[PDB]
């Protein structure tokens, strides 16, 4: 069986708020950055 | 163009035992052709083939009734 | 043929803690590992192909 | 145990959590695309210096927002979390098929990414009309990867629709009729029937595009006797139902939110609200050609589609007035979720009304393919779906997580967003009336002022999105655990606490018939 | 434990391997169409077949061997199969729409007529009529199988189901032969396009349906079905009638009216 | 053409466009009224400490808020459809002009009498003469007679385009294999501008339409001058 | 709308077997005869390179790119005509 | 809603950190690409 | 020689926005007529109306492609 309760029903840890902040920043920052880098890629292709 | 017309040739549009529409279509074609020619610069002799075909195939009374109805303004086909 | 369903019912109800996709025995594990290896390897290969196809190839 | 729980899930709450995570991430992608659009238009001239790339950005922006942000969040995320709890069911009907509806979406999204990285992308519009999307004007793999992206998203949602319809019909307590189920559950059921019937037609249409591009069919190619306009009919036969699919779960969440924060045990006029949703769903299948009023259709067809389209205002207005009548006499709790719902009612109404303008095919001649249409759907769809989603997220975050948000921060976030979306989209009405086409990377100089203002607006909403991320962090960082919520007698999803146990309703509710 | 009758399914890898198989098949088709290679496509087809086999194996384990298909669970599966068939009807509706759109308004490129100039349709009274009698006959034989099962008659259930499958195979071989003999091709304008894509998706569903009936045949050989509980057989019969009705619409529309 | 800070439609150049302006004024008044009523009622619901939280009966009030919207929709649809059927009624033109969309320019054919045709390209910004309009001018304008009913036939030789002139109320999609008709009547001489209105690739933003409306005798001189 | 047959009283396996062997399979037998009388090859028609047929906007992903998937040399001409 | 006191309260200083980090994670990568647009358009 | 032709009049056979078939029909009508008028007794001047209408209505590239295909023997309409 699995852990239950606040902060235990999620696939990421909230045990440490600064580790969390890194995770959330990588998570949402990667999705927000991706279109800028794809545009860059297309502009650079030729 | 190839006279010695003998009779109406086989027409793949009308291959079956009921030839009503063959008579009807050639009658329409001839009179449509004739209408077209009587105005603009030309003469009915280009209509002759349709004339020979419908005359060969169509019962006299049908042609006569259709001619009467054209004169009367009651012919229901489009000419 | 004879009706052997009861013996399969006994097998698949054995309290061994196994999830149903592995409860048939060692062959299930083999088929699972084959399947998963093909899926994850193919996915890696498909990412390689994206990389290759993303750039003009001279 | 991590892989078993999060990759092999058969649990409605965990699968709902995966969908919310996926949709939030997609929302960041789609927001970034929207800012690139507005950066290109934020002053006259060219920014990207490559209008094919611009067109690729516009196309991707739409697919990401519709297929990877709104539908996964509303149907996959709120639907999976809330529907089984609201009917006391122990999970969905097909708990394992449910997990595949989820896991089809990361590959679908990957195929969309691949479309934009190979060749010069699919710069087609999210409509993907041939011949622009055909193999001569869009040679190479990008459009085919887009088509496959849509096939996978389509299979995901068709199977999810099968799951939700079956669950909702079959897994209520034996005493509960359909007319005792909450409006959000109705809204998901009707959305699922629309998906079941509309997505296969889209699938047929994009499959014909695939074969025109790769197997020398000519469904849409006049040289073979095909017709580009047939593609449009097939696309929009799906696409008008799709826009009601995008709003209907929103209508369901709005009903629950307005009821809750008005301190009411029930929405005003329940059976009217069911009638109105079923009526909107039905009429949503017989209006699609109002996306085609300039393609050359006969005048009587244009007259029928004008008339049929306008009729949808009648059931929609019943819902709007019924929300107002739910507020009526309430003990109003000015929570952040209530603010989102109130902004929803007003902005959805504005957007619906410009839709009624557009329904008039005579005026649509001049407004079609202009920013007036863009303004219409960013009110009714973009703000509509986003505000219902934000209202639902703020309201149910404590249920899903066990933790409370900072309400003051949430109200600030609402305030910023409300300013930003109105500054962005309201001036686009003027741009449309005055003739600025949509799908343009640059514009005649006359249109500069409102494009400048609209782009400045888009940055304000960016500040809101960033703030939203911080607010979610702050809640998980501070760990204020929920004790109780009010009104549980009329909001069953809360009655197993916050978050509910992994298995809920193992012993079903007791409901008698009398 | 639980005191409801519904099925809490064991955590399963097959949703993930099915979703990855979809990624591999679609990226595989892309690579086939654009980069001259069948590799990814072959992996994806293989993992798809592996996924289906193990997933439906597990459903058999859960029901025949473990007893989880209570009447409530069965009722859910009935709804799910009906809804699936409805979605498949709408998919075919899109192809019929394309057919009628093209054939009711033939463009000048066609000769402004239907069938187009240069197209010589199959005679619908020859193999297409035989195929129609084949699928109609298999709808009778699968109904005999159903009643035999309900009546507890193993031998006649197996005979009738065998006949049903044999007719489905006969249809498929007749259609394969007609595809090869057809003097028109999928590249023969919108006539060929509508003909081969619509009858081709139908032929695919005949093969799917026949495979489903073969699964039922072997499960019946292994005594899985009771005289009262046999939803895999009912679903395969529903699916088979759907395949028969689509054929009738194709026959009347494309072969007969469209000739 | 549009002008800076414009809020509404371009000034009408044809009678049908005037009709649309009046119809839009009518509809927008209704839109403003309903939007403002909803906003007001929201504020009315939210500004009292009085409460009523027990079940409310809905039947009576739902007659009002189905019948009154139904009446309003009819009051929009009647002028809407009247204008629709006006646009469609037989107008007997004196001139037919074809336009063909291309990536990315328009071509025009005047083949009633002489077989005249020509291509029409955007003037690049770097080549604009002083005081000319960025993204809007063309090298060869569509010369046409004013105060006359003109049949425009629209098609495409490649992808979809759409031929539009907002001040004449015109927008007709340009579809390969299809010949779409619309009617054009300018009350006034002058220059009337429009832009391609169906996404057609890279240069969708850069293939404008410019009509040049002149008196008939000048149209004939121009026609005459082309042989 | 029920044919000219007529045999119920409590439907069952025996009745559906009777239909299977007494109507359905005889029909198949008769259509099989019909079909395997009107079999035999027709004159193939003169080739005319009509532009709405033998469409090639992209090469097929098999063979030489110019043959359809179930190409039959006897009755399927290429864009340039019948094969040798 | 009612809630227990924060298990791990986030001070204003802690909030300013999390907010700044959050904002920077959106702004810096996009900023880098947009700043260098002309370095891209010329290649 | 009835003319005063300005452009193609409204044709109740083709009253809607899609005018493709009107162009096609007059193109066929003209060429069917011009073929008929090569019989004995025929002049193409009778075909002039169809000629003016199709030239007014039909895109030049459609006319040119159709002409090319008539010469190749690949025109798919019946003349
Ligand atoms: C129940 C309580 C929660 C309820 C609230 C839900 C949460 C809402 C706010 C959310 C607040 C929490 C944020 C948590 C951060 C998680 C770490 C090391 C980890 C680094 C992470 C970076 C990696 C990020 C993934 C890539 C297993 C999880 C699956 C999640 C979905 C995958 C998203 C992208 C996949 C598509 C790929 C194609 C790219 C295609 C690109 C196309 C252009
Ligand atoms: C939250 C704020 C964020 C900041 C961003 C902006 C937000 C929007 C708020 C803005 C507050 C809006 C108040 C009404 C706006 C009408 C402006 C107008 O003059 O419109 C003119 C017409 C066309 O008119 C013409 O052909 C002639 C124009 C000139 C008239 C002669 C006078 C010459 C000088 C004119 C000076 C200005 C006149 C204005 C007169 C002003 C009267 C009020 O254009 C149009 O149709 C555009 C209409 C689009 C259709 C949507 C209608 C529903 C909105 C009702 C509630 C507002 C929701 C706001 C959205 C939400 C707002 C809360
Ligand atoms: C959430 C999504 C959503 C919703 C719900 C709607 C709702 C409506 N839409 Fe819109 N629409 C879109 C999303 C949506 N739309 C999108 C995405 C497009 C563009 C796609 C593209 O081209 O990319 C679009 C395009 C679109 C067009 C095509 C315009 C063109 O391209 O030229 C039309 C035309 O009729 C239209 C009409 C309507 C109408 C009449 C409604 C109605 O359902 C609105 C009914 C609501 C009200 C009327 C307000 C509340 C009612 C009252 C308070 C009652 C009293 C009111 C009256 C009596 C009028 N929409
Ligand atoms: C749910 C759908 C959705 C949403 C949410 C949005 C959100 C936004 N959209 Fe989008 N948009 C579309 C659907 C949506 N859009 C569609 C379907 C098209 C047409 C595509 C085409 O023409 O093919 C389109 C086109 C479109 C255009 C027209 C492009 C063109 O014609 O050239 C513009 C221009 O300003 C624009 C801007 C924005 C902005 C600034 C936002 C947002 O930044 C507003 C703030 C919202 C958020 C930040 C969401 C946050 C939620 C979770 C993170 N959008
Ligand atoms: C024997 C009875 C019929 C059985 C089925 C036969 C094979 C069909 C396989 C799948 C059918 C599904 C796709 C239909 C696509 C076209 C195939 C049409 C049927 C067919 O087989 O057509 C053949 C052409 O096949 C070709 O191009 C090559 C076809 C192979 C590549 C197909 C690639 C496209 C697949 C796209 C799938 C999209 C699915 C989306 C589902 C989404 C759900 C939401 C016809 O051969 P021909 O030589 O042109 O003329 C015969 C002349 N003697
Ligand atoms: C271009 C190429 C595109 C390719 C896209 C490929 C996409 C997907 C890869 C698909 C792999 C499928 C793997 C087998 C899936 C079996 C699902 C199934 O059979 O689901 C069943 C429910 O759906 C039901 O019944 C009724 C529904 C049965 C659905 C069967 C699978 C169909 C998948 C394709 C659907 C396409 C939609 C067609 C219409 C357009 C069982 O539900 P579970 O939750 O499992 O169990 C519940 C337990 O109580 C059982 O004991
Ligand atoms: C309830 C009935 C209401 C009436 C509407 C449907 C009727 C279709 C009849 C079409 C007959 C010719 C009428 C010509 C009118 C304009 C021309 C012509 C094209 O015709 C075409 O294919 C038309 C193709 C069909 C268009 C609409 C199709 C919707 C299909 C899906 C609906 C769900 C079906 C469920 C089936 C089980 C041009
Ligand atoms: C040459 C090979 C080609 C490959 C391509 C696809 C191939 C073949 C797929 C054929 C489908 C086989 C489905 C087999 C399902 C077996 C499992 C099953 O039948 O499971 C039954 C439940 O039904 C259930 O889930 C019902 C499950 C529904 C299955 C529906 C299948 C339709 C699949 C369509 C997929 C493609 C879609 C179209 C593409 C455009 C189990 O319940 P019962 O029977 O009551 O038994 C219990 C009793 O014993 C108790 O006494
Ligand atoms: C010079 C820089 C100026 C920055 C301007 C920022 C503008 C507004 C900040 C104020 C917003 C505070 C909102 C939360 C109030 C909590 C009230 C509450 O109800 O908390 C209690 C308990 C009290 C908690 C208070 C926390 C205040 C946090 C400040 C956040 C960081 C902003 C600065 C950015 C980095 C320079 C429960
Ligand atoms: C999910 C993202 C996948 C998108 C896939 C797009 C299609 C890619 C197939 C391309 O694969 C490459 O093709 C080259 C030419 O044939 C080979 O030389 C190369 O070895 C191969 O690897
Ligand atoms: C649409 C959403 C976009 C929102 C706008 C983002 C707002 C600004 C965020 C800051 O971005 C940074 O800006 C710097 C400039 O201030 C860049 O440094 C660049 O410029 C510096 C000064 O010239 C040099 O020192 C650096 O090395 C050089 O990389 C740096 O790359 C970039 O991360
Ligand atoms: C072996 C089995 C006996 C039934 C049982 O095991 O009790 C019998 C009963 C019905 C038989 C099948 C049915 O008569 C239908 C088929 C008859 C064909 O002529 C051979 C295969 C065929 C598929 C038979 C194989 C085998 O002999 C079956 C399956
Ligand atoms: C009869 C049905 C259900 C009543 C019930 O069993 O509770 C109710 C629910 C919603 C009602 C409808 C809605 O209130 C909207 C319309 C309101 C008008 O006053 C009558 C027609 C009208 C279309 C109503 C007819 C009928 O009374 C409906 C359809
Ligand atoms: Cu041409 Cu847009
Ligand atoms: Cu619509
Ligand atoms: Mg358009
Ligand atoms: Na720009
Ligand atoms: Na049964």
């Amino acid at each position: 069986h699995y852990e239950e309760g606040p902060g235990k029903n999620i696939p990421f840890s909230v045990e440490n708020k600064w580790r969390l902040l890194a995770m959330m920043t990588l998570f949402f920052g990667s999705g927000f950055a991706a279109p800028f880098f794809i545009v860059r890629h297309q502009l650079l292709k030729k | 163009k190839i006279k010695n017309y003998q009779t109406a040739p086989f027409d793949s549009r009308f291959p079956n035992q009921n030839q009503t529409r063959n008579c009807w279509q050639n009658y329409l074609d001839f009179h449509r052709c004739e209408k077209a020619m009587t105005a603009k610069g030309g003469d009915v002799s280009v209509c002759e083939w349709y004339r020979r075909v419908y005359k060969s195939l169509c019962p006299i009374s049908w042609v006569s009734t259709w001619d009467d109805r054209r004169a009367e303004g009651t012919f229901p086909g489009k000419i | 043929f004879e009706n052997r369903v009861a013996e399969k019912q006994k097998l698949f109800q054995e309290d061994n803690g196994l999830p149903v996709h592995l409860k048939g025995g060692a062959t299930d594990n083999i088929l699972y590992r084959v399947t998963m290896t093909l899926c994850l390897g193919g996915t890696l290969y498909s990412l390689y192909c994206l990389g290759w196809a993303s750039f003009p190839h001279k | 145990m991590f892989i078993n729980r999060w990759l092999f899930s058969t649990n409605h709450k965990d699968i709902g959590t995966l969908y919310l995570l996926f949709g939030a991430w997609a929302g960041m992608v789609g927001t970034a695309l929207s800012l690139l659009i507005r950066a290109e238009l934020g002053q006259p001239g060219t920014l990207l210096g490559d209008d094919q790339i611009y067109n690729v950005v516009v196309t991707a922006h739409a697919f990401v927002m519709i297929f990877f942000m709104v539908m996964p969040i509303m149907i996959g995320g709120f639907g999976n979390w809330l529907v089984p709890l609201m009917i006391g069911a122990p999970d969905m009907a097909f708990p394992r098929m449910n997990n595949m509806s989820f896991w089809l979406l990361p590959p679908s999204f990957l195929l969309l990414l691949a479309s934009s990285m190979v060749e010069a992308g699919a710069g087609t519009g999210w409509t993907v009309y041939p011949p622009l999307a055909g193999n001569l004007a869009h040679a190479g793999a990008s459009v085919d990867l887009t088509i496959f992206s849509l096939h996978l998203a389509g299979v995901s949602s068709i199977l999810g629709a099968i799951n939700f319809i079956t669950t909702i019909i079959n897994m209520k307590p034996p005493a509960m009729s359909q007319y005792q189920t909450p409006l959000f559950v109705w809204s998901v059921m009707i959305t699922a029937v629309l998906l079941l019937l509309s997505l296969p037609v889209l699938a047929a249409g994009i499959t014909m595009l695939l074969t025109d591009r790769n197997l020398n069919t000519t469904f849409f190619d006049p040289a073979g006797g095909g017709d580009p306009i047939l593609y449009q009919h097939l696309f929009w036969f799906f696409g008008h139902p799709e826009v009601y699919i995008l709003i209907l779960p929103g209508f369901g969440m709005i009903s629950h939110i307005v009821t809750y924060y008005s301190g009411k045990k029930e929405p005003f006029g329940y059976m009217g609200m069911v009638w109105a949703m079923m009526s909107i769903g039905f009429l949503g299948f017989i209006v699609w050609a109002h996306h085609m009023f300039t393609v050359g259709m006969d005048v009587d067809t244009r007259a029928y589609f004008t008339s049929a389209t306008m009729i949808i205002a009648i059931p929609t207005g019943v819902k709007v007035f019924s929300w107002l009548a739910t507020l009526h006499g309430g003990n109003i709790k000015w929570s952040p979720a209530m603010m989102w719902a109130l902004g929803f009612i007003f902005l959805f109404t504005v957007g619906g009304l410009t839709g009624i303008v557009l329904a008039n095919s005579s005026l649509d001649i001049v407004l079609h393919d202009t920013y007036y249409v863009v303004a219409h759907f960013h009110y009714v769809l973009s703000m509509g779906a986003v505000f219902a989603i934000m209202g639902g997220f703020v309201h149910w975050f404590p249920l899903f997580s066990g933790y409370t948000l900072n309400d003051t921060w949430a109200k600030i976030h609402f305030a910023i967003m409300f300013v930003g979306v109105n500054m962005t989209f309201f001036p686009q009405h003027f741009l449309g009336l005055s003739g600025m086409p949509r799908r343009y990377s640059d514009y005649p100089d006359a249109y500069t002022m409102w494009n400048t203002i609209s782009s400045m607006g888009s940055f304000i909403s960016l500040t809101a999105v960033m703030l939203m991320v911080f607010i979610i962090w702050e809640a998980f960082a501070s760990k204020r655990e929920v004790l109780t919520v009010d009104l549980t007698t009329t909001n069953l999803e809360w009655l197993n606490g916050c978050p509910p146990p992994y298995h809920t309703f193992e012993e079903p509710t007791y409901v008698n018939l009398k | 434990h639980q005191t409801h009758a519904y099925h809490m399914v064991n955590p399963s890898p097959w949703p993930l391997t099915g979703a990855l198989s979809a990624l591999l098949m679609t990226s595989g088709l892309t690579m086939w169409f654009h980069f001259n290679s069948m590799t990814l496509l072959m992996i994806g087809l293989t993992t798809n077949m592996l996924t289906m086999y193990q997933w439906w194996r597990d459903v058999i384990r859960e029901s025949t061997f473990q007893g989880h298909h209570t009447p409530a669970v069965q009722k859910g599966l009935r709804y799910g199969m009906i809804l699936f068939i409805i979605s498949e009807v709408l998919f075919f509706t899109g192809f019929f729409w394309a057919f009628y759109h093209s054939s009711l308004a033939p463009t000048p490129e066609l000769g402004g007529c239907w069938p187009p100039t240069g197209i010589h349709p199959l005679n619908p009274l020859e193999v297409p009529l035989l195929n129609t009698s084949v699928l109609l006959a298999s709808g009778v034989s699968i109904t005999w199988a159903h009643h035999s099962l309900m009546e507890g008659d193993r031998k006649h259930m197996l005979q009738a189901l065998f006949i049903t499958i044999t007719l489905g195979v006969y249809f498929t071989l007749l259609q394969a032969s007609e595809y090869y003999e057809a003097p028109f091709t999928i590249s023969d304008g919108v006539y060929g396009s509508t003909f081969f894509v619509a009858t081709g998706f139908h032929g695919l569903h005949v093969i799917i349906g026949s495979t489903f009936l073969i699964v039922c045949f072997f499960r019946q050989l292994k005594f899985h079905f009771t005289s009262n509980h046999h939803f895999g057989f009912e679903a395969a019969a529903w699916y088979w009638h759907f395949v028969d009705v689509v054929w009738l619409f194709l026959y009347v529309s494309i072969y007969w009216w469209g000739s | 053409m549009a002008y800076p800070m414009q809020l509404g439609f371009q000034d009408a150049t044809s009678p049908i466009m005037e009709e649309l302006l009046h119809f839009h004024d009518h509809t927008l008044m209704i839109v403003f009224l309903i939007s403002s009523l909803v906003l007001y009622i929201i504020s009315l619901m939210l500004t009292t400490k009085l409460t009523h939280t027990s079940t409310m009966d809905a039947q009576e009030v739902e007659t009002i808020w189905t019948i009154l919207p139904a009446i309003i929709l009819i009051l929009i649809a009647l002028p809407s459809l009247r204008i629709l059927y006006m646009m469609d009624e037989i107008n007997n033109p004196s001139l037919t002009v074809k336009t063909m969309g291309h990536q990315w320019y328009w071509s025009y054919e005047y083949t009633d009498y002489e077989d005249l045709s020509f291509d029409s390209y955007m003037i690049p910004t770097s080549e604009l003469k002083p005081g000319e309009l960025r993204l809007l001018e063309v090298d060869n304008r569509v010369v046409l007679p004013m105060e006359m009913t003109i049949r425009m036939l629209v098609s495409s030789e490649d992808v979809l385009h759409s031929w539009a002139v907002p001040s004449l109320g015109l927008k007709t999609d340009a579809i390969p294999g299809r010949l779409n008709q619309t009617t054009l009547m300018s009350s006034r001489p002058g220059l009337y501008y429009g832009q391609c209105s169906e996404i057609c690739g890279s240069n969708h933003s850069f293939m404008p339409i410019v009509l040049e409306l002149v008196p008939l005798k000048y149209f004939e001189k121009w026609s005459a001058s082309m042989l | 709308a029920s044919a000219a047959k007529g045999d119920h009283g409590g439907t069952g396996a025996r009745t559906w077997r009777f239909l299977t062997f007494g109507l359905a399979l005889p029909s198949v037998a008769l259509c099989t005869l019909n079909s395997w009388l009107h079999s035999g090859h027709r004159e193939r028609p003169a080739f005319i390179p009509y532009h709405h047929l033998r469409i090639r906007t992209k090469p097929f992903s098999w063979g030489d790119g110019n043959h359809t998937f179930f190409h039959n040399p006897r009755v399927n001409p290429l864009p340039t005509g019948y094969e040798k | 809603i009612t809630a227990k006191p924060a298990k791990t309260p986030t001070s204003p200083k802690e909030q300013a950190i999390g907010l700044s980090v959050t904002f920077l994670s959106f702004l810096l990568p996009a900023g880098w690409v947009l700043y260098h647009l002309d370095n891209y358009k010329k290649s």
